[PDB]
């Protein structure tokens, strides 16, 4: 039940009739007309300056999800809260997951060079004018995704649009600007690898899916220098970043006045034409990889494949089993059976990462470099376990989650990036009120079959830090089997 | 308050500009007034059938003459201690900065022996646009740079970092900060 | 606002007159692609060869 | 100035000229101290 | 005449006048209650902020106050420490707590259903709690560990060690933690004395944020904070002394903890309800940040803020990692300053120049300078209002310190009128020619002389 | 412009300019007008 979108037509409009509605904007000040200067000097913070004439009856804004598009296929969602610091969003459907061996690296470099030069605006006047303007902005990469965001007071969305929409209309990829910008296109990865956390997930992914898909790196290396030109650059943007791969999604701003705006800037040039591609299914391979380090800690983490994925049918059961374990609490699986009972552990908890149709579940733990054989055993005795919980345990769960979801909701950003990751994903966005639905019905029966699924497949195994006593890829295969995995 | 009485003028000034500004390319008014462009094309034909024109004439035959002597380009009589030149000399291609790194070698060896090349190495025309392009990019980037940033005379430290504190970036380059050290065996600004 | 570039007349188009003027639209074609070819390596006077 | 073990720097930013003369004696705060 | 001058001058966005009330109540027993609806929630933020703090401990029991913090989540006489934590987790709903020098906080997060189940629970465990003297003794232990790792995050550090050489002479200057051999010989005794000279109705707010009612909330906490005690005075009409500030610095080298100095610097700044307060607050911005490993879009070399574009080009390499701003206020006195964190060999260039940015202030600052500290400012402050947590912060905060809360609109109106010669008019009145205090940790041996900080604070050029 | 310090000769040159103007224009009130 996807949702029913309303038509925005192009329209042919005078340009200086247009230019009476742009907002106001300085750079110099050129002396000043008012002289009445500080009014309220001598005047204390326990007192009121207000006037009767400041006074309203309030109103409650429209806070509902509102649907539009336009002709050459954008859509576009907002809905306004009645705060006054707005948030902004271009979604595109082309990460990393759509490369090849002669494209490793096209998307770090699209992202590192957001906010350059384009036909009608300079890369110093756009980043000194949002930085006058007082807005945050930027571009992040994604697997599946990639984003491009601002913030700023809420009278200033007609200046930001253009700013936001030149990247994916007109760019220009001059010479000089990309051998300004390799600097710091090495330097990503680098910076990566004194950050244990981000370290383990990309080992896992690349080991989950063995040159494929959702095994492709973020970042670049020193090989993807050989292909770093404008002509390979201009064309994989040509081949996915067509208006029927985007989405727009705006938050404490005017639904009306924002697709005004949006249907301003892409009427008098042309957009990238549409294209028919076929997206490749992931092969899920598992395996085992090392990465010794100087460390004081044996870091480990062992998962299994999650069918389906986002649109698998079971997204709702892998949130509850992970609530249950323990994530990110004193009343968890993991710190009752695991933690409490041996003080060699440092910390543990389990992951749940799922994309448009596939994922990966599983377990991660620090513990003493010495001990390394009986982390393993540990983990494999909570694996042979899942699949039984207690109703005590469940309904602690279940309420546990609800809280989160409708928490974590309070937040404009999360908000925007939850409703246009969800329309990239599935065509629809589903509510926290559905989400709860969908949680209450989660039963016994139902954790015990996807937990035994989910064992059909070989596992992925990752260890990192100092590994002097970490069992053989053999040994640790058969503890899982001896344990029932 | 007369700081900002003064800000009053300038602002009265500022806005009159804005409001009389036009949205689109307008010609610019001619310079000389009507009196001046009346004796002009009164007198033409006779100030340039006989002064004028055989002097622009003069002119070029003396410019090429000697290019061609040395085997140059007009172009290559610019230098790079123009900030402009020396922006638009880094945007060029390989083949064209070659050429011009070889040009300007053979005419410091030509000068140094004053002799002739012969004739039929002098069959070009020099006065072929080659840097154009890039002269007119060079423009717009520092027009931008200047109207971004140099809008007002700021203040800073004197005499610490290397530099005076009125402007300076590059180190050592006015007398007052002159002899960095006394001890030691000194650095390069490039090996920073 | 600079004069727009005459392109049927040879006008060079570079700096100001491709970033503040039109010169650079074409019905038939993406912007993406029309405006790669107005760099200042994609010109060269008369007489060059 | 000081002998060459006592003068090995820890930090690497470069000497500015005006404190040339303040580096060529730099001491090391044998067991530290509250000042 | 030209479509250049009819833009569209929206100088305070209508959203500003069109915010719902912030509703209040006084009980008659000296509870203040004060709420504000927010229909596009369905969960809510409930808590209790007291007017109390380390400031208020004696010299010889410096620690109990943040002692109670840690005993309030023990037991009471009708719930024990392991029925307290499951009541909470079975209604998915959070309850945290912090203490600091003038203010503590306890605060919970549920759905609107379980609000009158957490005013229970708030009023149980401050005025009902059992300071069993076993407990008391265990707890020395989770608490001398604290101290270690609380040493080991620098910025925490050297901010009490700041406050400790600037206020010498006054309770404020006391740290929260205390001195280890208070730690040690804590007693229930010295926790119940602080309790009964601090913990009184005069001195409390109950603030929500959410799909909440007034009226409801009203009548909730009526019945529940009944027993609690009224404020006693003896015939005693006597006013507080203002702290006296000291310039002085206080200097910990050490050659053995790497390349990296740390340093904070400090002028005295103005209390909560000072007229010059919002002024205070855009100097901070105008001064700003800045992160080498973070810069994001906008190259530090290239910045609008002449601090970040100074430093960044600095024997053009740069000469800091990091550095900020920071303004604090409190009843009676202020502390305006900055952080910053720097290379062994860069650390007389880094302190320097934003010495530079700030006497910069009483002399030469622009309007263009001043306007996008304006529109930064406004783009946190303004943004920060999102979750209900964050908004009954600002609601109990406010009631403390002002008596009331201000509404957008007046805050805007206010930041709207000052200009660059009021930013003068006030840094010439304060920060020129002014004393300050300094501390430090690391490798110090480039650190300016305490008298060159001094006289950096004005200039002789004009 | 921006990046240099070369800050005094802009100044010299407005001076002996105007310097200039003036010199020559008490010498013409002088002998012709
Ligand atoms: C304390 C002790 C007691 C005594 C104290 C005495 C006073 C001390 C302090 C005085 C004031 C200090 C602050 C100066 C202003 C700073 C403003 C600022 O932040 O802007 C930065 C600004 C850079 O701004 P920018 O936009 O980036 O670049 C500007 C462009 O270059 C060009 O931009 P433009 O084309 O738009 O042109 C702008 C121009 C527009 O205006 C005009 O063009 C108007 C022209 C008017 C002409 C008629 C009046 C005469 C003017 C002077 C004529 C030439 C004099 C030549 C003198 C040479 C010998 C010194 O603006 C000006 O002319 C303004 C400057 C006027 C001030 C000059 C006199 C006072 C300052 C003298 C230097 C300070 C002492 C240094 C001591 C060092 C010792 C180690 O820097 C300056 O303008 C600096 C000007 C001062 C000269 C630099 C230092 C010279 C050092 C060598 C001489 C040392 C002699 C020592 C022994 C003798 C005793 C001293
Ligand atoms: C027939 C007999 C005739 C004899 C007449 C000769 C003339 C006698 C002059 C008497 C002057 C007495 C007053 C002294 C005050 C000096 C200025 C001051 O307050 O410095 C503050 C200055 C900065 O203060 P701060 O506390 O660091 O910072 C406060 C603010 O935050 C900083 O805020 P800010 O950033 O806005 O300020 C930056 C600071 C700029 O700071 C700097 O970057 C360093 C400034 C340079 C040092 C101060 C100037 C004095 C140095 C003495 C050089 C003498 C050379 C002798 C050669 C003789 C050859 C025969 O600004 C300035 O001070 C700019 C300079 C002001 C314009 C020029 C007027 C002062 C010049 C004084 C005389 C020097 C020239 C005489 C040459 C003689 C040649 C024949 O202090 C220092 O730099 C520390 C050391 C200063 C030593 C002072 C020594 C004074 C001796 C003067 C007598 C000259 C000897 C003449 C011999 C003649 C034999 C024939
Ligand atoms: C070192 C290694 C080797 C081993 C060790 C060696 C050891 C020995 C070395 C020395 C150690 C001791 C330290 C010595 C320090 C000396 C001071 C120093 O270094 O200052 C440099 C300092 C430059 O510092 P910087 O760091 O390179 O740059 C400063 C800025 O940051 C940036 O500024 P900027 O770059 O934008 O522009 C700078 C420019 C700025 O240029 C100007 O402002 C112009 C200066 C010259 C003007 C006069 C030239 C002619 C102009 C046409 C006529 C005008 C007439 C007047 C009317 C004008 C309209 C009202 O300056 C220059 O071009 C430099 C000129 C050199 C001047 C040196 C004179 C020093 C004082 C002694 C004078 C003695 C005169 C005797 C002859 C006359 C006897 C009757 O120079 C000055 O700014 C001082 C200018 C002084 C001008 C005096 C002019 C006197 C004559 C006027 C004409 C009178 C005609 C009357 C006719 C009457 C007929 C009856
Ligand atoms: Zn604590």
């Amino acid at each position: 039940p996807a949702p029913e979108y309303r038509r925005v037509p192009f329209v042919k409009e005078d340009m200086e009739k247009v230019m009476e509605e742009v907002p106001e904007f300085k750079y110099y000040y050129v002396g000043k007309e008012n002289t009445k200067g500080n009014v309220y000097e001598g005047i204390p913070l326990d007192q009121s300056i207000l006037e009767p004439a400041d006074l309203r009856d309030y109103v409650p804004p429209h806070s509902n999800i509102q649907y539009s598009k336009l002709d050459n296929g954008l859509r576009i969602a907002s809905m306004d809260r009645g705060g006054l610091t707005a948030s902004l969003g271009l979604f595109v459907h082309a990460g990393t997951r759509f490369e090849d061996v002669t494209n490793f690296g096209v998307t770090h470099m699209i992202q590192n060079l957001a906010f350059a030069s384009t036909a009608h605006l300079s890369l110093l006047r756009t980043v000194k004018t949002i930085e006058v303007l007082g807005a945050n902005a930027g571009c992040v990469v994604g697997r599946e995704h990639l984003v491009y965001s601002a913030e700023c007071l809420r009278s200033h969305m007609p200046l930001l649009v253009p700013m936001l929409t030149g990247n994916v209309l007109f760019p220009r990829f001059l010479p000089w600007e990309l051998k300004a910008c390799k600097e710091k296109l090495i330097m990503a990865r680098k910076r990566l690898e004194h950050m244990p956390d981000q370290m383990v997930s990309e080992l896992l992914h690349t080991t989950a899916w063995h040159n494929n898909t959702l095994g492709h790196k973020l970042h670049c290396t020193e090989r993807s220098l050989g292909h770093y030109n404008p002509d390979v650059i201009r064309h994989y943007m040509l081949q996915h970043f067509s208006p029927e791969n985007m989405v727009f999604v705006g938050v404490n701003v005017n639904h009306d006045e924002l697709c005004t705006w949006l249907m301003r800037a892409f009427v008098d040039y042309n957009a990238i034409p549409p294209s028919k591609r076929t997206v490749a299914s992931p092969v899920y391979t598992g395996g085992d990889v090392r990465l010794e380090t100087p460390s004081p800690h044996a870091h480990m983490a062992i998962a299994f494949e999650t069918p389906g994925g986002w649109n698998g049918g079971d997204l709702v059961a892998y949130s509850v089993l992970q609530t249950i374990l323990g994530g990110g609490g004193m009343y968890t699986r993991l710190y009752l059976n695991v933690l409490n009972q041996n003080e060699w552990v440092e910390s543990a908890m389990a992951f749940n990462t799922q994309y448009t149709d596939s994922g990966i579940f599983g377990l991660y733990m620090l513990a003493d470099p010495t001990k390394s054989a009986n982390a393993v055993k540990v983990m494999a005795e909570q694996f042979g376990k899942m699949g039984s919980v207690t109703k005590e345990e469940l309904q602690r769960a279940k309420n546990s989650l609800k809280s989160s979801i409708f928490m974590n909701l309070e937040c404009r950003g999360i908000v925007m990036e939850d409703v246009g990751r969800q329309l990239l994903m599935s065509n629809r966005v589903i509510s926290p009120q559905e989400f709860c639905t969908a949680i209450d019905a989660v039963t016994e029966a139902d954790i015990k079959r996807v937990v035994d699924a989910m064992y059909k497949k070989p596992p992925t195994v990752v260890a990192y830090g100092d590994v002097s006593t970490v069992p053989h890829y053999e040994e640790v295969r058969a503890a899982l089997r001896a344990a029932g995995v | 308050q007369f700081h900002r009485e003064i800000g009053k003028l300038f602002a009265s000034y500022s806005n009159k500009i804005t409001a009389n500004s036009p949205v689109q390319y307008v010609p610019s008014p001619p310079t000389k007034g009507k009196v001046r462009r009346a004796l002009s094309s009164a007198l033409m034909p006779v100030w340039f059938k006989f002064f004028r024109g055989p002097l622009d004439r003069w002119n070029l035959a003396v410019m090429a003459k000697y290019l061609r002597d040395h085997g140059l380009m007009y172009d290559d009589l610019y230098s790079d201690k123009e900030p402009v030149f020396a922006r638009a000399l880094e945007l060029l291609p390989p083949d064209i900065q070659a050429a011009r790194f070889r040009r300007l070698m053979r005419g410091t060896y030509l000068n140094h022996l004053r002799l002739y090349l012969p004739v039929h190495e002098q069959n070009y025309d020099p006065f072929i646009p080659y840097m154009a392009p890039y002269v007119e990019e060079a423009k717009f980037q520092l027009q931008e740079e200047e109207e971004l940033l140099g809008y007002h005379m700021w203040e800073g430290v004197w005499y610490s970092g290397g530099v005076t504190g009125f402007g300076d970036k590059e180190p050592g380059e006015h007398f007052l900060v002159a002899l960095p050290n006394l001890y030691g065996a000194g650095g390069s600004p490039m090996q920073a | 606002f600079p004069r727009t570039p005459d392109l049927s007349k040879g006008e060079l188009a570079a700096g100001a007159t491709v970033t503040r003027t039109s010169v650079w639209h074409d019905p038939n074609e993406p912007a993406i692609v029309s405006v790669s070819r107005f760099a200042p390596d994609n010109f060269r006077a008369v007489g060059f060869a | 100035g000081a002998p060459k073990f006592e003068r090995k720097m820890l930090g690497s930013y470069p000497v500015s000229p005006e404190f040339e003369m303040v580096w060529r004696d730099r001491l090391t705060a044998h067991g530290g101290y509250i000042q | 005449v030209s479509p250049l001058a009819r833009s569209v001058d929206a100088a305070i966005p209508e959203e500003a006048f069109n915010q719902p009330p912030t509703l209040t109540t006084t009980l008659p027993n000296g509870i203040r209650v004060a709420t504000q609806r927010l229909p596009f929630h369905q969960t809510a933020t409930v808590g209790v902020w007291i007017d109390s703090g380390s400031r208020y401990d004696t010299k010889e029991t410096n620690g109990a106050a943040h002692f109670l913090e840690h005993m309030t989540f023990k037991g009471t006489k009708r719930r024990s420490r392991i029925q307290l934590e499951q009541e909470i987790e079975n209604m998915g709903a959070h309850l945290n707590a912090y203490t600091s020098r003038e203010q503590t906080v306890y605060y919970a997060k549920a759905f609107k259903k379980d609000i009158p189940q957490c005013v229970d629970i708030l009023s149980d465990i401050l005025l009902n709690s059992t300071i069993d003297e076993e407990a008391v003794q265990m707890e020395k232990h989770v608490i001398l560990r604290e101290m270690e790792e609380v040493e080991r995050q620098t910025e925490e550090v050297i901010f009490d060690r700041l406050h400790t050489t600037a206020f010498r002479d006054s309770p404020l200057g006391y740290t929260i933690l205390g001195p280890e051999e208070n730690i040690r010989n804590m007693t229930r005794e010295h926790i119940l004395e602080y309790i009964n000279r601090n913990y009184t109705s005069d001195r409390m707010v109950v603030a929500a944020a959410g799909d909440v009612d007034h009226k409801e909330l009203t009548a909730l906490v009526e019945k529940h904070f009944a027993g609690l005690p009224q404020p006693k005075r003896s015939k005693i009409i006597l006013p507080t002394e203002k702290p006296f500030f000291c310039g002085s610095e206080l200097l910990h080298r050490n050659d053995d903890m790497g390349p990296t100095a740390h340093v904070a610097v400090g002028f005295e700044g103005v209390p909560w309800k000072s007229p010059d307060a919002v002024t205070f607050m855009l100097m901070q911005a105008i001064v700003g940040s800045y992160r080498k490993h973070d810069e994001g879009i906008v190259p530090g070399k290239v910045s609008a803020n002449a601090t970040v574009r100074n430093v960044c080009n600095k024997m053009t390499v740069g000469c800091a990692d990091m550095f900020s701003a920071f303004n604090t206020c409190y009843s009676d006195t202020g502390l305006f300053g900055f952080y910053a964190q720097c290379d062994e060999v860069a650390l007389e260039h880094c302190v320097m120049e934003i010495m530079f940015g700030i006497t910069s202030l009483s002399y030469a600052v622009t309007d263009e300078e001043v306007e996008r500290a304006k529109a930064q400012l406004k783009t946190q402050l303004l943004g920060h209002l999102d979750s209900t947590t964050a908004v009954a912060e600002d609601i109990g905060r406010q009631m403390l310190a002002y008596g009331r809360r201000m509404p957008l609109a007046e805050f805007l109106k206010r930041l709207e009128v000052i200009d660059a010669e009021e930013v003068k008019r006030v840094a010439w009145k304060y920060l020129h020619d002014a004393e300050v205090a300094v501390a430090g940790l690391g490798p110090l041996f480039g650190m300016p002389q305490l008298i060159n900080l001094r006289r950096a604070t004005f200039w002789l050029r004009y | 412009s921006y990046g240099n310090g070369t800050v005094l000769m802009p100044i010299v040159r407005r001076v002996f300019i105007g310097a200039l103007v003036g010199i020559y224009a008490y010498a013409a009130t002088d002998v012709v007008l």
